[PDB]
């Protein structure tokens, strides 16, 4: 048995190609969500094969569905394509009806929808692929942060990480993020996706990528000096950590 | 190279057989007639 | 075995066992718990925080149907989303139809109806969903002409009208003691508190406001869902009345 | 490495004194069988033994 | 469980006969060369003082087809058994001396014994008909207690490709299940209940619909 | 130099001296007794008459005689005489019989096979933790199950919970795992055996599960201990084809093991450490627990374990001055341990060629580049971009 | 020797088989080895996993490494023939 | 003789024609051939004395549960030995045999060793490759001299042990003597069979598969009872805890009803390493007693294992 | 009795089994099966042309042998077991018979497979006997072939009676790692491809040394050249180099197919030199093999 189709449901409850479609997830790159209480830091990892490869024309794995949300990914390349022209044709359904911009939590159903909606069906398998989806919503400064999961299952998370390796970042966040007090200031926010990716990209400030979407339909990608400009920061204090300890241990 | 390991024994007792019955060439005073009785043997004797 | 891949397909017994094993998906999710009581039925569920990162009030395990027709849920929220929509629809048509509140009884029957369509074909309705759904409910309302009815949805389309009915993991565990623990004389505070007793003995955390999310159907107050300052002045309570005993 | 070469040299001197041991170990034994009370019925056991009835 | 053993030992009782029983394992005993006195020893008895029946039941290891088996001394066997055929062919009319066989199956059984005209006439017997269950359940039932309630028709279209030991079974089932209530006397209701007790299947599994 | 030469000097001494007065006493022992204890010796040796042959004890018969099976066709009838007593023998023991009327000598044999001397090591591995690189949590594991109810029985008194009857080891090729089964035979200081699980398959009719079930008997009398059986998928349920001779054996070995691992009051204090590679050749009811307790998998090193490995092995190799350990452990990615075991050997390898006296920096980077050709997968980047 | 007399009537027994033959080819030495049909046994690919098709291919790896020779043999090297052109192609065997 | 020559042997020095008779044995000369002490009767105590044994301290109360199952396993072998009052009165003769299956770590050995406690009676272990003793044809002798001492006792039970060896399955493909593998299945059998209506001479059997079972043992009348054994219920799984918990030392006012709900459908032996594991945990903590939490790891450490070998992954790591 | 050891072989006298003398030689069809293939007189000269490969398996295999002070001190621990693959006729079989007698050791080759010897019966667990009587007779540089260039699946299985020879091929690697004592044991490979190997056999602690033996160059090609003629009759005008460029071999053995083609053809005319024309005619059989085996590839393909 049980997992030579979607529509066998296997006497241990499970639809197959959902849980394999989670370790496809694990092929892509690493995404990082974090919100702050004005802002969305919405970064990933960017691999970096060859210098005969570009970065110009070559795809980034941050995609603006519209003006005010943005998309990460982790998956097959190959899969998230469609995933994104379908969900951004909604979007701007959605203002040719209403004319009002994407509701963000709106927007997130219907990408949800769409993997439930393949996943249903077993004339195909879903897209084996997890976004997170950034945004702010039309009018409020209130930031908004979803995930979806080839389920087609959407949750809110304050913080999530998905992508290659995910656990091990996912502790690290939990540990120094609140929920009682996220960060004051955009700058504070992106060091603290910086220091996630610092993890699992080792070597490279050229792995990272790091875009903001802030309120009043504001998405700013960031420059490769100012990133660089971050990471060497961590990188001084974390010189300076290993000193300390070491000092503090001969002190007592 | 599946079948029954069985038949691949008895084999050899065959070419001994066949082998056997040429001395009696080509003197046609002798002669040997020979009937089979199953499809799921082939023989060696067909075949030489 | 070896008759169980089809969902047409049967099995020496005669059931059909997509359908059978639909049921155990529902024991994957979390519990929830309904208890009718004469001045309203009242939904509480559980929720599971897998990290101290997912958002609990910002994932939805009751969720508004009408004014007047709310649902509970357990299992795969990928196919509650379709299940749930439908019976939306279904409240709205009938007061565009009739202007009158959608009765309970027959708005389960249309959710189970589309729980129905399992075949890539049939006579009659034409099937169009390549499996059983693989989502309960627990349907709470009030109609004018029947009071106050609690039911259980099932995703093998078949519907028991019930005084109180436990779904998740829990399941086994609260319909042991709603046994020894329903009556005729109570009142919707003290389902309230009943819901919260039977609910922290099968939660595998412990009671929070954060993990419980009540909600209730009274005639006056229409569809509430509460608060978490609402909820936890409830646990309190609870804790309260354990003390003494 | 001439330092703690030379102890490791003196090392392997030490194994074949150890296997030495296990020879001369065995060169002398004491060993018995049975119980000391039985001693009587040994007597008895070579007069049917010498026998012929078995 | 078609009832071969049965048949053979009733064919006997008819005809008043000389009944010896053989049984492949019961037939070889100790040095495997001390197997082949045995087979002409049983059969220099059985001619004498006819008519007679030699029955040999389950002929699965001293009448293999497979020739690969390693066995010396079970092969004389084999042989001696194969004189006993012959010196049916050799009384031209062999009333006297009448042989039986059992097999679970024939394919097993080795091919030379069914070779041409040494031994004849091949019957099989299926598994058991309608007609066949509703007698086979009905005449074991009358040893223990026995109710016209019960519908025997009923019980005979339920079993599907049944054997008349898997009926005894029930039979024997509807018992265990009477007493243990403790009703001492049957019902139809009890013998419906010994079908799926005896096949490993649970029927007693509330579903969707019960 | 110094510290060398302190255990040298009280290994050498003692040892020595334990030697050379083995020779003085063993004379000596002869003298006191002649006639006190020389008396046993001298009619054990008439009876016995020196050639004796072997005998199974079929059972006994009362008016002090027995009945023996020789190894040689023919049953005969003895005498039960000498020393050796009728309880001191029961059915189901060897006696030896006496060559000219065949008569009961007594027992010497005590079920003795040469398959015995197989099962029973000699040889003590290294080995303890750190010279195990890392995986801490494993380490724990296994010395909780296996080392830890024999020392400390304490704990499982109090809480009074029965010990682990068993553990059982799989994951990847060449992780290691054999260290750490290594590492609780040496330490424990009990009977060691095993055994390869290759061994007890033979071709023979029904010699393979007694050779199975012989391991257990040893085991139970020397109790505690542990046993330690390699290679579980020599021994599993898998297919067999047809026109083959081990069909059968395979079979009946599995089922042997089977029983007496479980026991039907047990062994009830001798542990086992099952080893495997492959888990979908594994029969199902060996891996059902009450017979193994504790069920672990083994991954391949991360950058933790890696370093850990790495940093033992290159204490143990003479002048690493420029060489930085870090710089190596960041790059790589995805290996075994048998792969950074390899790395040392041959970059030490690379300095003796370059005419070097020492390790560098580039001669371990060259030995790195050559031991990720070997375990590559690149399907991931593949299938991806 | 031939091709249909190099079988397995036992699991392993087809290895066993040739050893026997060209030991025999140097007791005798010189001598000349003949197989008559190779074009069952030589065949370049399966997509197979039973010991049933293992049988076939242990008789090739047995009948390279004997022809070879450690001896360096006073007999006239295996005398081969097949039908076919296409399952023993000068890559099984080759080039010398 | 048993070098399997045979004489024609001179008489004794006090032999009776009385006494020397078919199917005594007797002692003669080695060389000369003549009987003049004859010797004891029967020759198989020597595989028998070590075949039976003496009685476990297991108790049909944990065999765990009170299920249904139980009951009526007790009915086929247990009660009618004690009485079969109820047996004649009612118009059955007992069910001859009873088959133990059901997934192995069901507790079929926990039923074994429960039912020679009670019975008051001899229980004989028998495992089917001790019957397996092949010096090429000795091995049928042993099921046939083993079977045959059951049968001069008249109220026994004979319990084998995972037969698959013995009890086998037929061939059309063997090599090496699988005729005599057949040979040793096939005797046992038939004396099974024969002896019908027995009355009091009863066999279980112990299959973890029961497809690697003879078609022609398997017809019943051999083995005319059958009883399934399942994973226990939530109930029964909760039961079970307390039992072995019992034992242990546990927090009062703890929550055992919480552990069966979190646990699912899972082999009843993985059901007792729960509070094993649990227990572990509590050893390496240094604390004396076991809390509620630890036994929430214990579950989720053997679940979690045995995931890995058959079905992965949920959909309740986000959700 | 202190002279005595247990599983020591002994002789014994007359029909009392009095003890005689000891046998320190233990009979064995191990043995016999090296006793025919002898200790080989292949050299390393006749495999010059690439001395790379001679390089690698003498610092891993020999070196440590007869010095193991500078890898015990330098490195740590003996190094471990070779694998030699490469294309098809390099010269694999080759370059382990010229080892074997450079080293001067007792070797147990031990040919293409195992279940050739079926005189105490089928190697099941007798393969582990191998081990004990090389241990006595130390060094043990063992050569074994498993070739294994047929069934590009095989690696899948987990197994039927694919099981025998897996139970065989497994109790090797058991044996080889041990536990935990060595003797300075060595396994040589050899070995077609290690894509296309038998499962299980490198599990990479084992044999974790790998040596590729390539496709020869054409600067490799001439010195093979070279040395065959050395023997024969060497080319007038001295050509031998010249036509090295105008065929490349892919093999060693595809090298030494020139030379024995070319003085056939002196062969048949029966003549006591070679020249340049018959070295010629001679590259042109070698290239007739390489048609043979492709040549549907360039019609009716995509
Ligand atoms: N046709 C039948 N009529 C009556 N009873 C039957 C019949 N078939 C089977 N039985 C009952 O089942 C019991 C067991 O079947 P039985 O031993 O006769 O099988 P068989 O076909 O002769 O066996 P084998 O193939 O093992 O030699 C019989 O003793 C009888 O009580
Ligand atoms: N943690 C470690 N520390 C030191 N050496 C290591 C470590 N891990 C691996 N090694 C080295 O690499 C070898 C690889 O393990 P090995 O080949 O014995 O396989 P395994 O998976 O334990 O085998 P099997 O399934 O046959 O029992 C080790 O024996 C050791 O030499
Ligand atoms: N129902 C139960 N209650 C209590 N403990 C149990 C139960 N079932 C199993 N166990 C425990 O698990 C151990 C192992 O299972 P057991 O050996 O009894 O299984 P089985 O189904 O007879 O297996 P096999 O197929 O290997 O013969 C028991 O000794 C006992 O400790
Ligand atoms: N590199 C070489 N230098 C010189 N002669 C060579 C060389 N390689 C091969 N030879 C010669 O060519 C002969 C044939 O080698 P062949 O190609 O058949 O070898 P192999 O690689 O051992 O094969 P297999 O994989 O079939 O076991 C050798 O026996 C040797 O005489
Ligand atoms: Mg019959
Ligand atoms: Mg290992
Ligand atoms: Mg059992
Ligand atoms: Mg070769």
């Amino acid at each position: 048995g049980y997992d030579r189709a979607l529509s066998i449901f296997s006497p241990d409850g499970h639809i197959f190609q959902v849980e394999y479609a989670l370790e496809a997830v694990k092929r892509g790159t690493c995404a990082v969500g974090v919100k702050g209480k004005n802002c969305v830091v919405l970064g990933c990892e960017r691999r970096s094969t060859l210098k005969l490869q570009d970065t110009r024309i070559t795809p980034s794995k941050v995609s603006k569905i519209d003006s005010h949300v943005v998309l990460s990914f982790s998956g097959l390349n190959a899969d998230s394509r469609i995933l994104i022209e379908k969900a951004r044709v909604e979007a701007q359904s959605h203002r040719l009806t209403l004319e009002d911009p994407v509701t963000v939590e709106y927007l997130t159903r219907y990408v949800a929808g769409v993997q439930q909606r393949y996943t249903q069906s077993g004339g195909v398998r879903p897209f084996g692929v997890s976004t997170l989806i950034a945004g702010f919503d039309p009018r409020d400064d209130e930031p908004k942060l979803y995930q979806t999961e080839p389920s087609g299952i959407y949750s809110s998370w304050s913080a999530q990480t998905i992508g290659r390796n995910s656990k091990t970042v996912r502790e690290f966040l939990e540990k120094n993020y609140d929920r009682k007090e996220p960060p004051a200031t955009v700058e504070e926010c992106v060091k603290l996706t910086v220091r996630s990716l610092l993890e699992v990209v080792q070597t490279g400030a050229k792995n990272i990528e790091i875009t903001v979407v802030k309120p009043d339909s504001d998405i700013v990608a960031l420059s490769s000096e100012e990133i660089n400009q971050y990471v060497t920061q961590i990188e001084q204090e974390k010189q300076e950590q290993q000193e300390q300890d070491k000092k503090k241990k001969s002190n007592h | 190279s599946e079948g029954t390991s069985a038949d691949r024994e008895i084999q050899r007792t065959l070419m001994e057989l066949l082998t056997q019955m040429d001395g009696f060439d080509n003197l046609g005073q002798t002669k040997i007639i020979m009937a089979t009785n199953r499809p799921d043997t082939l023989d060696p004797a067909l075949l030489r | 075995s070896e008759y169980d891949r089809g969902v047409s397909t049967f099995s020496p017994e005669g059931r059909l066992f997509q359908v059978e094993y639909s049921l155990e998906a529902i024991k994957l999710g979390s519990t929830a718990i309904g208890i009718a009581t004469k001045e309203g039925v009242v939904l509480g569920v559980e929720k599971r925080a897998t990290s101290p990162l997912l958002e609990s009030d910002s994932i939805e395990k009751i969720v508004e149907i009408d004014r007047h027709i709310g649902c509970a849920m357990s299992g795969l929220t990928a196919d509650a989303r379709s299940m749930i929509e439908h019976a939306r629809t279904a409240a709205v048509t009938h007061n565009l139809y009739y202007d009158e509140d959608i009765n309970v009884e027959s708005l389960t029957q249309s959710v189970c109806d589309l729980a129905l369509r399992f075949g890539e074909g049939a006579s009659g309705e034409e099937r169009l969903m390549s499996r059983p759904f693989g989502v309960a409910l627990l349907i709470a309302g009030h109609d004018a002409d029947d009071g106050y009815q609690l039911f259980h949805a099932e995703p093998s389309g078949t519907f028991y009208r019930y005084n109180a009915k436990a779904i998740g993991s829990g399941s086994e565990g609260a319909q042991a003691e709603l046994l020894n623990e329903w009556h005729s004389s109570l009142t919707l505070k003290e389902a309230e508190l009943l819901v919260l007793k039977i609910l922290k003995q099968v939660m595998e955390e412990k009671l929070d406001e954060n993990n419980a999310q009540l909600s209730c159907i009274t005639k006056q107050d229409g569809f509430k869902i509460y608060d978490n300052e609402k909820t936890a002045e409830l646990i309190k309570e609870l804790k309260e009345k354990e003390a003494a005993e | 490495a001439a330092p703690y070469a030379a102890k490791l040299k003196q090392t392997e001197n030490d194994l074949k004194d150890i296997e030495a041991r296990i020879k001369e170990k065995a060169g002398v034994k004491e060993s018995d069988t049975g119980l000391a009370p039985s001693h009587l019925w040994d007597i008895m056991g070579d007069r049917q033994r010498l026998g012929e009835e078995h | 469980g078609t009832g071969k053993t049965l048949l053979a030992r009733a064919c006997a009782a008819q005809t008043n006969a000389t009944f010896l029983k053989l049984a492949a394992p019961q037939l070889v005993q100790m040095y495997i060369g001390e197997g082949a006195k045995l087979v002409r020893d049983a059969f220099a008895l059985a001619k004498e003082k006819a008519p007679t029946i030699i029955f040999i039941d389950e002929l699965d290891a001293i009448g293999t087809k497979r020739f690969d088996s390693e066995k010396s001394g079970d092969r004389e066997v084999q042989r001696t058994m194969l004189e006993l055929l012959n010196q049916l062919d050799g009384f031209s009319s062999d009333d006297r001396v009448k042989v039986l066989a059992a097999t679970n199956r024939v394919d097993v059984l080795d091919p030379a014994l069914l070779r041409s005209g040494r031994l004849d006439r091949k019957i099989e017997f299926p598994l058991p008909s309608e007609d066949s269950r509703a007698q086979i359940l009905q005449i074991h039932s009358r040893k223990m207690t026995t109710d016209d309630d019960i519908n025997w028709q009923e019980l005979a279209r339920s079993t599907d490709e049944f054997n008349g030991a898997q009926l005894k079974a029930v039979t024997v089932e509807a018992g265990m299940i009477a007493l243990r209530n403790g009703q001492s006397s049957v019902k139809h209701e009890d013998f419906v209940e010994g079908i799926s007790e005896v096949q490993a299947r649970k029927s007693k599994s509330v579903s969707f619909y019960a | 130099t110094r510290c060398k030469l302190k255990l040298l000097r009280m290994e050498r001494i003692k040892d020595h001296l334990l030697l050379e007065e083995e020779f003085v006493s063993n004379s000596e022992i002869l003298k006191p007794f002649e006639k006190k204890q020389e008396e046993e010796k001298k009619q054990l040796e008439e009876i016995r008459g020196n050639p004796l042959s072997i005998g199974t004890l079929e059972e006994i018969i009362d008016d002090d005689h027995a009945i023996v099976t020789s190894p040689t066709m023919p049953d005969y009838y003895v005498s039960i005489l000498s020393f050796v007593d009728k309880e001191l023998l029961e059915p189901g023991c060897s006696v030896l019989l006496h060559h000219k009327t065949m008569s009961i000598v007594g027992v010497l044999q005590d079920d003795a096979d040469p398959m015995v001397s197989v099962m029973k090591m000699d040889k003590s591995p290294t080995e303890s933790y750190s010279d195990i690189g890392g995986l801490e949590s494993q380490i724990q594991e296994i010395k909780e199950s296996v080392e830890l109810p024999l020392t400390h029985p304490e704990l499982y008194e109090e809480m009074g919970i029965k010990p682990p009857k068993g553990v059982i080891l799989y994951g990847a090729p060449g992780t290691g795992k054999t260290l750490l089964a290594k590492a609780v035979a040496n330490q424990t200081s009990a009977t060691f055996l095993r055994i390869v699980g290759s061994e007890l398959i033979q071709k023979y009719l029904g010699d393979g599960p007694r050779l199975c079930r012989q391991i257990f008997k040893v085991a139970g009398e020397n109790a505690p201990s542990i046993v330690f059986i390699d290679e579980i998928d020599a021994i599993g349920t898998k297919r067999y084809d047809s026109n083959s001779g081990g069909e059968r054996e395979i079979q009946r070995t599995m089922l042997e093991l089977l029983n007496q691992l479980d026991g039907f009051d047990d062994r009830g204090d001798v542990k086992v450490i099952m080893a495997t590679n492959k888990i979908e050749t594994l029969d199902p009811a060996l891996i059902r627990p009450g017979r193994i307790d504790r069920k672990i998998l083994f991954e391949n090193p991360d950058l933790s374990t890696k370093k850990k490995i790495l940093g033992i092995h290159t204490s143990k190799m003479n002048l690493s001055e420029d060489v930085n350990l870090e710089t190596l452990v960041t790059t790589k990615d995805d290996l075994s341990g048998a792969d950074i075991q390899a790395m040392c050997t041959e970059a030490g390898l690379l300095a003796l060629r370059e005419r070097r006296m020492q390790v560098t920096a580039e001669d371990f980077k060259q030995a790195k580049e050559r031991v990720m050709k070997n375990k590559v997968e690149e399907n991931l980047e593949g299938l991806y971009l | 020797v031939n091709g249909s007399e190099f079988v397995h009537k036992y699991l392993g027994e087809g290895p066993r088989m040739v050893r026997d033959v060209f030991r025999l080819a140097r007791e005798n030495a010189p001598s000349i080895i003949f197989i008559d049909e190779v074009d069952s046994i030589a065949t370049k690919r399966f997509d197979a996993q039973t010991g049933s098709d293992r049988e076939v291919q242990r008789i090739l790896i047995e009948l390279l490494t004997q022809m070879d020779g450690f001896d360096q043999s006073t007999n006239v090297k295996v005398i081969m023939a097949t039908n076919r052109a296409d399952t023993l192609d000068p890559a099984l065997l080759r080039p010398g | 003789l048993k070098q399997i020559a045979k004489f024609v042997v001179g008489l004794g020095e006090r032999v009776s024609p009385t006494d020397i008779e078919e199917g005594m044995r007797v002692g003669v000369d080695r060389s000369k051939y003549n009987i003049e002490l004859p010797l004891p009767p029967r020759i198989d105590p020597s595989v028998t004395m070590m075949t039976v044994e003496e009685k476990p301290d297991v108790t049909y109360s944990d065999v765990g549960g009170c299920k249904d199952q139980i009951e009526k396993l007790r009915e086929v072998v247990e009660l009618p030995l004690l009485s079969p009052e109820r047996f004649a009165t009612l118009g059955i003769d007992p069910p001859k045999g009873i088959l133990l299956y059901g997934p192995p770590g069901t507790g079929k050995t926990l039923c074994a060793r429960a039912v020679a406690n009670r019975t008051d009676a001899t229980f004989i272990r028998v495992i089917g490759s001790e019957l397996v003793q092949k010096y090429v044809g000795e091995g049928a002798r042993m099921v046939r001299e083993l079977f045959e001492m059951a049968r001069t006792k008249k109220a026994c039970i004979i319990f084998f042990d995972e037969i698959d060896a013995v009890g086998g399955a037929r061939f059309d493909d063997g090599a090496g003597g699988d005729n005599e593998v057949q040979r040793t299945m096939l005797e046992l059998i038939t004396q099974l069979d024969g002896f019908d209506p027995r009355g009091n001479i009863k066999v279980m059997f112990a299959t973890n598969r029961p497809n690697t079972l003879d078609p022609a043992l398997l017809r019943p009348g051999r083995i005319d009872r059958k009883v399934e054994f399942s994973l226990p219920d939530l109930e029964g799984r909760a039961n079970i805890f307390r039992i072995h918990s019992k034992s242990m030392s546990v927090e009062r006012g703890i929550r055992w009803e919480l552990i069966s709900r979190l646990c699912p459908n899972s082999t009843g032996a993985e059901l007792r390493s729960v509070c094993t594991e649990a227990g572990m945990f509590a050893i390496r903590a240094r604390r004396k007693v076991a809390t509620e939490k630890d036994f929430l790891k214990a579950v989720d450490k053997v679940i979690s294992g045995y995931k890995k070998f058959s079905s992965t992954s949920r959909y309740m790591q986000y959700n | 009795v202190k002279d005595l050891k247990a599983s020591q072989r002994v002789c014994l006298r007359s029909d009392s089994y009095m003890l005689h003398k000891v046998l320190e030689n233990k009979a064995d069809p191990l043995v016999s099966l090296m006793m025919v293939e002898k200790v080989p007189d292949s050299t390393y000269d006749m495999v010059g042309g690439l001395t790379k490969q001679i390089k690698e398996i003498k610092e891993v295999i020999e070196l440590p042998v007869k010095h193991p002070e500078l890898f015990e001190s330098l490195g740590i621990a003996q190094p471990k077991g070779v694998i030699l693959y490469g294309p098809p006729g390099t010269g694999k079989t080759l370059l382990a018979r010229a080892v074997a007698h450079h080293t001067d050791c007792k070797f147990i080759r031990v040919s293409g497979a195992e279940l050739v010897q079926k005189y105490i019966g089928e190697g099941s667990r007798m393969v582990r006997e191998l081990f004990v009587m090389a241990r006595e007779h130390a060094p043990s540089i063992i050569f074994m072939d498993e070739i294994d260039s047929i069934g590009s699946t095989r690696v899948e299985g987990s197994g039927g009676g694919d099981s025998e020879v897996q139970r065989t091929m497994l109790e090797l690697l058991n044996q080889l790692d041990g536990f935990e004592t060595s003797k300075n044991i060595k396994i040589i490979m050899a070995t077609n491809r290690l894509d296309i190997l038998d499962p299980a056999l490198l599990r990479p602690g084992r044999i974790d040394r790998k040596i590729e033996f390539p496709p020869p160059s054409v600067a490799a090609r001439a010195e093979i050249l070279r040395i065959h003629s050395r023997k024969m009759n060497l080319t007038r005008g001295i050509n031998l180099r010249k036509v090295a460029e105008k065929m490349n071999g892919c093999s060693g053995a595809d090298v030494k197919g020139v030379c024995t083609e070319a003085g056939m053809y002196a062969l048949r005319e029966r003549r006591i030199h070679v020249t340049q024309e018959d070295f010629e005619l001679a590259v042109g059989k070698v290239m007739n093999k390489n048609q043979e085996t492709a040549i549907s590839v360039a019609k009716l393909f995509k």
